[PDB]
DNA sequence: CTTGACAAAAGTGTTAAATTGTGCTATACTGGGAGCCGTCACGGATGC
DNA sequence: GCATCCGTGAGTAGAGGAAGCACAATTTAACACTTTTGTCAAG
């Protein structure tokens, strides 16, 4: 079971909207190289390696954890899509 | 290790030769060694005399005799060079000129006839093959009731298959008796008039029934002459053709009276005479002579029909599934049938050649073209449903293959259109067809086995032996009888108690026409020979069969065919008594011909000097690869200077131990759950099995490659392959072939080959790259043979065939072919399948170190742990009794023979367990040890479970548990006992052909299909997995829209999408959006070829181009 | 199931006493058993409930490790502020659920403590936990149940021997009664009282009734004398088997059908433990083949229905 | 661990004049018991040269210093007149069970690796009896029964096992 | 089961065309004819009479 | 980066030899040949 | 009310598997020769 899956299912009206929000957020993290995250340094997911602890490379794992903090906003007709990417690219070149 | 035998029934005859159904039938057809003048009119001799003489209608070609020559190549040479083991056929013909009277004789070469090996198989194009016997409805005359309307019957006349049409005789509601031929129904009187039957003749014999004869008394055609009736009948049969007497008599005579076209058969003629009570001169419906037709069978058939409808006591309907109405076609008859087909084609080319071209100057050799005859025989032995790839996983596998009976094939039933009734166990199957051995699935009841004591008679009916009983005493006279003959007697069971030869029981269990009855000893007429005559060879190898459910006994007998030979194979502790004869009749071992002395013993050959003085040398087959990939070799069992008797064993064959069938190992088994690794048929084993090489088998694989002539140039097998390092070419010799003894792994080169590159100028980027490094492109490319993924081993043999070599027939354009044999030694591993003879099977899921296994108080650990939850719902209790008897033999050091339905019983097993306890526990007391503290704890619970008697001493209570097959067992991980006594014993377990090594496969990308551009299928092709319709439904029910779209486009046939996805992943990116699949583009084009305009539109109904503008005419 | 089922003894089984000291004193003399039901003053108790009184689950399970009592012995244990009368193995089952969900009070409401845990009771526990706790906590309870179930079945000593197929004593008496009634049906048939059809139907009715009585005699013998028999435990818990398959092992096989559909007049009166005769084995093979042909020839009919349903409702 | 036979390329072959094949001969070599008399010795090679007719036993190996064969009567092969056997057998020292695929040891080109079963212990059992001392009555009496192959005595094996258990008990000393 | 049966009762048969181009005995979907009828009532035309 | 070279690789008629396409044969000859029932059983739609 | 015609029957895996001849048209290959295109040496 994914951690906090019960709370994630309670945040949306339809279970398929949760999958849409998670998948689009993970694409945002991959495209900007995880520099747009809302997580604090002590909250970043980690994986254990022979050389030491490093950042978790799985973007889907990051998206689920961010959505549990309450710092993301999701909905329909929030912003124009072209204007969303332009500002996010300017903030995170 | 001594052998103890149970049972009371004394068999008066031994088993017949187990391959005589194949061997004896093919000898009768050929008649190869019978002198020509003493040959009987059977087999291919009967076919020669049927087609000949050939008359032009003044030239006659006649047949005198034939002979068979020596084979050109031996059996082992044919296997190596991919030839057919055959013999030339010569015919001695003479041509007679009727006008003049001059005769010429010469011998003409007719072709080659395949030869059967001593064990009963053929070598066709270098591969072993088996001809399977066919069962079908017997020809004759049959009477069945009318299903639509009661009180009415239908009479049928059935010839041999493809030897005439079926004839139906029915009484219509109007009262007219009608005859139906070739889907056409016409009154019977029209044909019955052609046979010269008048009004006075018909009413004399059939007028003793009533209103039925009135329907045969029409005066419209009674006065009509037989010649006029003949022409009128011809118009009804084939309307449209001009009515001529010359054409009319040709059709009628050729439909029911021509022996070359209509054949009732020897079995059919015998059936017709027995039923109708008549005597037939030939095998046709009517006899034509003196320019007229004469009746042979039509009148007696009609009398039976009328009398059956009237209700005379002596006439009854026929059961079509009765085994007296079904017959077997063996290999000799099936081969001879195709020989007659091809011979009729040869006579057709003789006729067209003797009326056109040099009629006055002819020779028999110039008339005869044997090409049609050879094509008929070649087609039968290659592409017939009954000619099958031989099963030789072990010697028992090939023996069973030769005794199978199939209802399918040419002239047989179809798998899809076969109903329930034809698949059932008929009551006449008793003693003739095994009731339990059959495949489950779409072939159930359509493929069966011959009973162990059965034999097929000359007409094709199965007979089973019975003992004559006279006046209450049983004699040793044995009579073989068919099902129809068996129905007339009261037959007692084989277990009937006897005092010598006198029947001792007052009440006897017997059968009367298949049903059980209780009778007095004076009413008995016959007796069964043994219980073994009811079952087949495979089922007869299962001990305690009477304690097993038939659904699980079917699995046990089938899976003995799939057992692989082991390097340390041994015979089971508990046997039935057929293990010796199976090895002997399979011809896999070597026996002495007569008394003599062994002179030379080697791993390759044995030389025996016989008492007449002559020396005989026997070469040994060593490390040979079978059709299934298992190694077959023979190991000598004698020493130099040893005296041998006639029939003594000289060398063991595969899966045999001192002449006994050995399909597995004898292991120590505990029946208990273990930590969930036994869950749902899974099996736990010990690492000690691997340490002593139990369940270790040898397998051999073959690889091949060719060097051809091409337009660009010839392919060359060479060691000098471009762009290859020395590490890759290390194990190749100077000729480019891997050396013998090398160890190969996936990706290693086996044979090196180069091919001339096709003419194609390179891409601009490559041209600049070659300019930078100053390298000149070569004219050849690497096309060498490499080890496929997941394979490998040791190279043990190479074979090189070249064009021009004697006996080598290579295809045009092929220069040479190289073959490499690779062998590996397989130990048991997780994922391998194991089974016993009672139908218990499962895969190995866990291998434990020896200190983890449960062990006996003396320190002995068990080998295998089986879950007790698989027993109760399968109801196969035979494995429990085998375990109890194997526990007694472990301590007493003896083996047992318990025949089926007459063998070991619990009081005898418990008397043996009492002796085994005296050595299992009396040994401990002498050594100075008492009862363990841990055994006292288990005994305290055992009497709360009601297993032991309260008040007894611990030694007496331990013996009470031993007589039930239970011991106190310790846990290896903790050292504490299991809380209850556990059943422990010895069991015989086989390792099956299905191994996880041959079945694991994976793929990322690979070959694609031509038209649909989708991935190929199959592990051998490196193909992908089929994601079918029901799998698509599951993804839809989940709501996984994006996962479903990837499988439809990005991973099957979106050519642009699958290229972009691969490039994105190797760059560390997410895969892009998919596009239109290619198979949809194919569907649009194929619909346009059907003149249908299919167009894709957008929201505004405007056209959308999905072909990128590549198919639009500007 | 094996740890949550209690023991029953018969040695005392009815003796009456006056004070608990009298009942305990008789136990050491060997007159009564630990789990035999007795009566102290007016109530029904056992020696184990009077002798072993534990202050908490840890003390009761420590006594099990020392071999003082078994997990199937009924004792007195104090748990959650109540004086319970159960076995240590039922207390152990309660702790498995409490630690898996990490809530002692909620887990106490989820379980039935006074019954052995069978397939249906365990299914009810899963559904209630899903309602109260969600998927994440329910998936943790499933793994704990899986872990302890495998551990306890290994060390308990479950095995199958030939003597575990116990033959009841009433089978011989029933088969003798049926012989007399069958011989009477034949007597009246010769007198013309009944025809061929009604004689046929009466023989079938006699054997249908006899088979049912043997089925109840098999299971009555188990629940009274061998309550821990491997076959009885497997069927009662729902692990494997049904009473129809048990009767064939321990009682009789019964009537068989002909290929035409009719039934043979003589049944198969032997079980798989005793062993069938050759004729009985052949008679039974008609129905085994018929069952196999039904499976092969009718799976296509079911799968064709599924494709019809999908294509009418997929939108 | 590894065997080399002259004029033999792999283990799936036969030798002229020899009754047994290479697979059977190797199965016989897995039953040989060799005792090293020097604790510092790690590997030795045993040489055999024979001509038929004779039954070659384990005593036909040439003598080597500080090496002893414990079962000299072990049968190896049967030689017919005209047969020859010239082989070198390598014996290593180790622990546990090591398949031939894991070590793959070959001293020369045509050598054949052999699965190694290094353990000298054949069977172990222990008994617990009921003893007493004065008033105390529930005391234990322990007996250990050890079966070995002869290269290591049961008393030597018992001492080595006690040291292994004692060594492991020191791992609970320093909590990190 | 109720989802499947709802698809089994999805069609109707015309008994009286009324003021429409439909034909007597024509089979069409129940959803379509109900939409067609309520449109005719708005324009004051005779409705279609159908049968389940 | 620009000249003079310099042979070479590629391009261009010319022609003899393989290779391919086509017409013709005069005693008289005038309607095919293979099939051949455990023929599969049941429901729906059409035409009488 | 009935005779005639037509489309339907679960999934995955394997592993074997009989005419010449004459002569005109057309295509191809061989062989020179002319022209174009790099290298080399200056410079
Ligand atoms: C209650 C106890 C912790 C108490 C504390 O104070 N901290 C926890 C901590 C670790 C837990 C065990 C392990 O998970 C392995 C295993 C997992 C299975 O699922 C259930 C059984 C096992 C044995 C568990 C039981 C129990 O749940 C334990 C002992
Ligand atoms: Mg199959
Ligand atoms: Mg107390
Ligand atoms: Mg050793």
């Amino acid at each position: 079971a994914e951690p906090g899956i019960d709370k994630l299912f309670g945040m949306v009206d339809s279970k398929y909207r949760l999958t849409v929000v998670v998948a689009k957020r993970a694409q945002q993290l991959l495209r900007h190289g995880f520099k747009n995250t809302v997580l604090e340094p002590e909250e970043r997911p980690k994986m254990q390696t022979l050389e030491g602890l490093f950042d978790d490379p799985n973007a889907v794992t990051w998206a689920m954890k961010e959505l549990l903090t309450g710092r993301l906003v999701f909905g329909e007709n929030l912003v124009p899509e072209d204007r969303l990417q332009k500002e996010m690219e300017r903030l995170y070149p | 290790m001594e052998i103890k035998r149970f049972g009371r029934i004394r068999e008066v005859i031994p088993l017949p030769p187990l391959t005589e159904i194949q061997v004896e039938s093919y000898r009768r057809a050929l008649q190869a060694d019978v002198p020509p003048e003493k040959r009987e009119n059977v087999g291919i001799q009967a076919a020669f005399r049927e087609t000949f003489p050939i008359e032009e209608e003044g030239l006659v070609l006649d047949f005198l005799e034939y002979r068979l020559g020596e084979p050109p190549f031996p059996q082992d040479e044919c296997r190596e060079k991919d030839l057919t083991y055959q013999a030339p056929l010569y015919a001695r013909l003479q041509l007679i000129h009727k006008d003049t009277g001059l005769i010429k004789e010469d011998e003409v070469f007719l072709g080659h006839i395949p030869l059967m090996t001593e064990d009963g198989s053929f070598i066709i194009n270098g591969a072993d093959r088996v001809i399977v016997s066919q069962i079908h409805r017997s020809p004759g005359v049959y009477f069945t009731p009318d299903p639509a309307r009661p009180g009415r019957y239908i009479a049928s006349i059935i010839p041999l298959p493809k030897r005439g049409p079926w004839i139906d005789l029915e009484v219509e509601p109007n009262g007219v008796v009608s005859m139906k031929v070739n889907k056409r129904k016409f009154p019977l009187v029209l044909l019955l008039r052609v046979l010269g039957y008048d009004q006075e003749t018909l009413a004399r014999e059939l007028g003793a029934y009533g209103e039925l004869v009135q329907g045969l008394m029409d005066e419209s055609v009674f006065a009509m002459r037989p010649e006029e009736a003949l022409i009128r009948l011809f118009t009804l049969l084939r309307p449209g053709d001009p009515p001529k007497r010359d054409k009319a008599v040709a059709y009628v005579y050729g439909l029911i009276a021509d022996p070359r076209r209509y054949d009732l058969g020897e079995a059919g003629r015998y059936k017709a005479e027995e039923k109708l009570g008549i005597r037939l001169s030939g095998r046709t419906l009517a006899r034509f002579e003196d320019g007229e037709f004469k009746d042979e069978v039509f009148l007696p058939t009609l009398r039976y029909l009328f009398a059956l409808t009237a209700g005379v006591p002596g006439h009854e309907v026929d059961d079509i599934d009765h085994l007296g109405n079904r017959r077997i076609r063996t290999v000799g008859e099936l081969m001879t049938d195709q020989f007659r087909v091809g011979l009729a084609r040869l006579a057709r080319g003789v006729r067209e050649r003797m009326l056109m071209g040099s009629e006055d100057s002819l020779t028999p050799a110039k008339l005869v073209n044997s090409r049609p005859l050879e094509a008929a025989i070649r087609e039968f032995f290659s592409r017939s449903q009954l000619s099958q790839f031989k099963d030789e996983t072990n010697p028992l596998s090939s023996l069973r293959h030769k005794r199978r009976i199939s209802a399918l094939g040419p002239g047989g039933l179809t798998r899809e259109r076969a109903g329930f009734d034809v698949r059932d166990v008929h009551r006449t199957h008793y003693g003739r067809i095994c009731p339990v051995e059959t495949p489950e699935g779409a072939n159930i009841g359509l493929i069966t086995s011959l009973a162990a004591y059965a034999r097929v008679d000359e007409l094709g009916f199965i007979r089973t032996p019975y003992r004559r009983v006279v006046g209450g005493v049983v004699t040793d006279e044995v009579v073989y009888m068919t099902a129809t003959e068996e129905d007339r007697y009261t037959i007692a069971q084989a277990n009937t108690p006897l005092e010598g030869n006198r029947i001792a029981a007052e009440r006897v269990v017997a059968r009367r026409k298949g049903e059980p009855v209780i009778v007095s000893p004076e009413e008995v007429e016959f007796m069964d020979v043994s219980p073994k005559q009811v079952f087949s060879v495979n089922t007869n190898l299962i001990p305690f069969l009477e304690h097993d459910d038939a659904n699980r006994a079917l699995m046990g007998s089938n899976m003995q065919t799939q057992a692989v030979p082991l390097i340390r194979a041994q015979a089971p502790v508990v046997m039935t008594g057929l293990e010796e004869r199976v090895v002997r009749d399979s011809l896999a071992a070597l026996y002495a011909e007569e008394d003599g002395e062994v002179a030379k013993v080697d791993g390759n050959r044995i030389v025996v000097r016989y008492e007449d003085g002559r020396l005989v040398e026997y070469p040994l087959r060593r490390f040979y690869r079978s059709n299934q990939g298992t190694a077959l070799d023979q190991r000598p069992r004698v020493v130099v200077g040893q005296r041998v008797r006639k029939g003594d064993l000289l060398a063991d064959g595969p899966a045999s131990e001192n002449g006994f069938l050995a399909l597995g190992q004898n292991v120590l088994v505990a029946i208990m759950p273990f930590d969930g690794y036994n869950f749902e048929d899974a099996i736990v084993i010990s690492e000690e099995l691997l340490k002593r090489d139990f369940y270790t088998s040898i397998h051999i694989e073959r690889y091949e490659i060719e060097a051809r002539d091409t337009k660009l140039g010839p392919e060359r097998i060479t060691r000098d392959i471009p762009h290859l390092s020395e590490a890759a070419l290390r194990d190749l010799d100077e000729e480019g072939v891997v050396r013998i003894g090398a160890e190969v792994k996936p990706g290693d080169i086996l044979v090196g080959r180069t091919s001339f590159k096709g003419e194609s100028e390179p891409t601009p980027e490559e041209r600049l790259l070659r300019s930078i490094f100053g390298e000149k492109a070569r004219d050849v490319k690497d096309t060498s043979l490499r080890v496929p993924p997941g394979e490998g081993g040791i190279v043990v043999r190479t074979v090189r065939l070249r064009r021009g070599d004697p006996g080598v027939e290579l295809k045009p354009g092929v220069r040479e072919v190289v073959r490499v044999y690779v062998a590996q030694k397989r130990k048991l591993q997780v994922g391998d399948k194991l089974a016993n003879r009672h139908g218990n099977k499962g895969v190995v899921a866990k291998i434990l170190p020896v200190e983890d296994m449960p062990h006996l108080p003396d320190g002995t650990p068990v080998d295998v742990i089986l879950n007790p939850l698989g027993v109760p719902s399968r109801m196969n209790l035979g494995q429990i009794l085998e375990t109890h008897l194997g526990l007694a033999g472990y301590f007493l050091g003896q083996r047992y023979i318990s025949p089926i339905f007459d063998g070991a019983k619990e009081p005898e097993i418990k008397e043996l367990l009492a002796q085994a306890f005296e050595v299992y526990f009396g040994k401990r007391k002498g050594e100075g040890f008492g009862v363990d503290k841990r055994e006292v704890e288990v005994l305290r619970r055992a009497e709360k479970l009601g297993l032991v008697t309260p008040g007894k001493t611990p030694e007496e209570q331990l013996k009470e548990l031993f007589l039930q097959g239970k011991v106190v067992l310790y846990d290896g991980r903790t050292g504490e006992p299991i809380e209850g006594p556990i059943v422990v014993g010895q069991m015989f377990i086989m390792k099956l052909y299905h191994m996880v090594e041959d079945k694991m496969h994976a793929r990322s990308t690979g070959p694609y299909s031509l038209i649909t551009q989708q991935p190929l299928g199959g592990k051998a092709q490196f193909g992908g997995q089929r994601f079918g319709e029901m799998e698509v439904w599951a993804l839809e029910a989940y709501g996984a829209a994006h996962t479903l779209q990837e499988m439809l486009t990005l991973k099957s046939d979106d050519i642009e999408g699958r290229n972009a996805a691969y490039e994105a992943i190797i760059k560390g990116e997410d895969v892009p959006e998919p596009s239109v699949p290619e198979s949809f583009r194919v569907l649009v084009k194929e619909l346009q070829a059907l003149a249908l305009d299919v167009q894709t539109l957008d929201e505004k109904d405007n056209p959308v181009d999905i072909f990128e503008g590549l198919a639009s005419k500007r | 199931y094996y740890i949550t089922q209690v023991r029953k003894e018969k040695k005392g089984a009815g003796l009456e006493f006056a004070t608990p000291e009298e009942a305990l004193a008789a136990h050491e003399r060997g007159e009564v058993a630990l789990n035999a039901p007795i009566k102290v003053a007016g109530r029904e108790t056992s020696v184990g409930r009077l002798k072993y009184v534990f202050a908490n689950p840890d003390e009761a399970l420590l006594a099990v490790a020392h071999g003082i009592v078994d997990l199937q012995d009924v004792v007195t244990v104090r748990y959650m502020g109540k004086r319970l009368e159960t076995s240590p193995g039922r207390i152990l089952f309660a702790r498995i659920v409490a630690e898996a969900v990490e809530d002692e009070k909620v887990a106490w409401e989820l379980i039935q403590l006074d019954v052995p845990q069978e397939k249906n009771s365990l299914k009810d526990l899963v559904y209630q936990a899903f309602l109260r706790l969600g998927m994440e906590k329910t998936a943790r309870l499933l793994d704990a149940l899986k872990y302890y179930g495998f551990t306890f079945s290994t060390t308990s000593g479950i095995t199958i021997g030939i003597d575990d197929a116990v033959i009841p004593e009433e089978k011989k008496q029933y088969l003798e009664e049926a012989d007399r009634k069958l011989l009477q049906i034949e007597q009246a048939y010769e007198m013309g009282f009944l025809t061929d059809r009604e004689r046929y139907d009466q023989i079938l009715q006699l054997w249908t009734e006899t088979t049912e009585k043997v089925t109840q005699a098999v299971f009555k013998n188990f629940e009274e004398n061998y309550p821990f028999n491997p076959l009885y435990v497997m069927a009662q818990s729902g692990a494997r088997g049904n009473p129809q398959q048990i009767r064939q092992l321990c009682g009789l096989r019964g009537l068989m059908q002909k290929p035409s559909g009719e039934t043979f007049e003589v049944p198969v009166r032997s079980s798989f433990r005793e062993g069938l005769t050759v004729l009985e084995y052949f008679i039974s093979s008609h129905g085994a083949r018929k069952g196999g042909a039904d499976t092969a020839l009718r799976t296509a009919d079911s799968g064709y229905l599924t494709r019809k349903l999908v294509d009418v409702t997929h939108e | 661990t590894s065997v080399y036979i002259e004029d033999v390329l792999h283990e799936f072959s036969t030798i002229p004049g020899v009754k047994e094949d290479v697979v059977e001969i190797i199965l016989n070599l897995k039953e040989l018991v060799v005792r090293f008399l020097n604790p510092s010795l790690q590997t030795v090679t045993l040489l055999l040269k024979a001509e038929g007719p004779k039954e070659v036993k384990a005593r036909d190996f040439l003598p080597v210093a500080d090496v002893e064969i414990m079962n000299p009567d072990l049968h190896i092969a049967t030689l017919e007149e005209g047969g020859r056997l010239n082989m070198e057998v390598r014996v290593d020292r180790g622990v546990g069970y090591v398949p031939a695929e894991k070590h793959g040891i070959k001293d020369r080109i045509n050598a054949i690796p052999v699965d190694a079963v290094f353990s000298p212990v054949r069977r172990v059992a222990f008994q617990v009896e009921d003893t007493r001392l004065g008033q105390r009555t529930d005391l234990d009496k322990l007996t250990l029964r050890i079966w070995t192959d002869g290269s290591v005595t049961p008393l030597e094996a018992l001492n080595q096992a006690v040291e292994i258990l004692r060594e492991h008990l020191t791992y609970f000393s320093n909590p990190q | 089961i109720e989802i499947v049966v709802r698809q089994m009762m999805k069609y109707v048969e015309v008994t009286d065309p009324g003021d429409s181009r439909l034909l007597e005995g024509q089979v069409l979907e129940k959803w379509d004819v109900e939409a067609l009828n309520e449109r005719l009532i708005a324009e004051g035309k005779t409705p279609v009479a159908w049968k389940p």
